[PDB]
């Protein structure tokens, strides 16, 4: 939340996402890279 | 045929010398080191409802 002369937070939402098979295969292996996203299952839900 | 004559006898050891003395025995120390601290924080809680 952005006040007047000050920003505070909120919240903090803190998530570990597991690395799919096909990252780790194809660009932590292959590249040594990473996606900037982490797509996963989390509560039932696939989220992005 | 004759008399065996005297055998020489064994004799007591010397025995042992021993210092008398003071001791002190160390051992490895498994203690960790204690000491006194002080913590200064603020419990901040932002709920939203």
């Amino acid at each position: 939340w952005f006040g007047h002369r000050y920003s505070q937070f909120m919240g903090i939402f803190e998530d570990r996402a597991p690395v799919p098979f096909e990252e780790v295969i194809d660009k932590i292996n292959a590249k040594g890279v990473c996606r900037s996203t982490a797509k996963y299952v989390r509560n039932n839900m696939e989220t992005t | 045929v004759q008399f065996e004559q005297p055998r020489r006898c064994p004799t007591r050891p010397e025995g042992q010398n021993y210092t008398e003395g003071i001791a002190v025995v160390f051992k490895e120390n498994i203690a960790p080191y204690k000491f006194k601290a002080t913590m200064y924080y603020k419990d901040v809680t932002v709920s939203q409802v």
